DNA sequence: TTTAACTTTCGGAAATCAAATACACTAATATTAAAACGCGGGGGACAGCGCGTACGTGCGTTTAAGCGGTGCTAGAGCTGTCTACGACCAATTGAGCGGCCTCGGCACCATGTGACTTAT
DNA sequence: ATAAGTCACATGGTGCCGAGGCCGCTCAATTGGTCGTAGACAGCTCTAGCACCGCTTAAACGCACGTACGCGCTGTCCCCCGCGTTTTAATATTAGTGTATTTGATTTCCGAAAGTTAAAA
């Protein structure tokens, strides 16, 4: 049984784990911290893809496009702060009204 | 040669499908999506070792990684992020 | 008395050497989407102004801010000591896709005995 | 009549052709197990906090009020552009060469590790 299966994620914790361990940023590495890990950015990746798809549901077709993804990002305001810096590839920017 | 790219790619697709059965992803989308987990991977990992280096305690944990997420979201996602990442550890330590 | 630099080594790194792609650019080509010349225009942004206004400008009596004693205790930082917990090794798996096989089924030649027959 | 013999019959069996049925080798990363050490801890003492009074008079707030100041005002200047037009240069096509990268085999490189000791308030 896989590690994510255990923990009930869909993201690859063994990959965010040995991930860890290429980045370099502790020697010592607590086992619970890339299941954490994993858990949150599953949490953040789900809540972007779902805000994207029903940016799409408003544009009224069936597949997620950049400007889906751009225009869900800048219109929550709190991944707005999460991502103010970015800026998305063919993602467009918002109206004035 | 190419060697194999690391990809979230096919998580990324099955939670989509999870959320919206019927609905498929564009590959610029694609490349987007799997660009958000490694930005968001290091930095909170570099804040979380950074912020155990402050503790000038030899191990990142659990506790290292909760405080890190909690520091760099903004409050409203942090705390369903806290929770996840906390329920999620607790159904991993309850095997 | 505790933070270093000698050292004494060594086994992964970071050079080298090489050929295998392969991609950039330097470049012809007719088209052809946008550039950029060219005159009014609205439209607007600034000149000039009255008088209302609003934040300073100016006095009186307050208020807090600042000390200045008077504790006292909550943590600071440090635990001296017991693990746990995770970093390593490896075994302890496994599954997936080639490999042999080996099933049974065909086509073909061998072998014995029942007719019968004949010259015994 | 019958031992020899020919003969056909009947069954034997040997050979080759798929083929569906097991099997063999390898690498993922699990988990099994095990050393050794971060971690939480074990008595702890004292720090800078933070009250807890107990003053003083320096700020400060309101009391008055005043030029400054604003804010639309208002002739009018001006400039931006909405087009209309010629240009005009942006397409976006092939291209092979000319390194650009590049991925093998080392092959040295060098600093983490293990002593040994210099130095150090």
């Amino acid at each position: 049984q896989s590690r994510s299966a255990k923990a009930g994620l869909t993201f690859p914790v063994g990959r965010v784990h040995r991930l860890l361990r290429r980045g370099n940023y502790a020697q010592r590495i607590g086992s619970g911290a890339p299941v954490y890990l994993t858990a949150v950015l599953e949490y953040l990746a789900a809540e972007i893809l779902e805000l994207a798809g029903n940016a799409a549901r408003d544009n009224k077709k069936t597949r997620i496009i950049p400007r889906h993804l751009q225009l869900a990002i800048r219109n929550d305001d709190e991944l707005n702060k999460l991502l103010g810096n970015v800026t998305i590839a063919q993602g467009g920017v918002l109206p004035n009204i | 040669s190419k060697a194999r790219k690391e990809t979230y790619s096919s998580y990324i697709y099955k939670v989509l499908k999870q959320t919206h059965p019927d609905t498929g992803i564009s590959q610029k989308s694609m490349s987007i999506l799997n660009s958000f987990v490694n930005d968001i991977f290091e930095r909170i990992a570099t804040e979380a070792s950074k912020l155990a280096a402050y503790n000038k305690k030899s191990t990142i944990s659990a506790r290292e990684i909760q405080t890190a997420v909690r520091l760099i979201l903004p409050g409203e996602l942090a705390k369903h992020a806290v929770s996840e990442g906390t329920r999620a550890v607790t159904k991993y330590s309850s095997s």
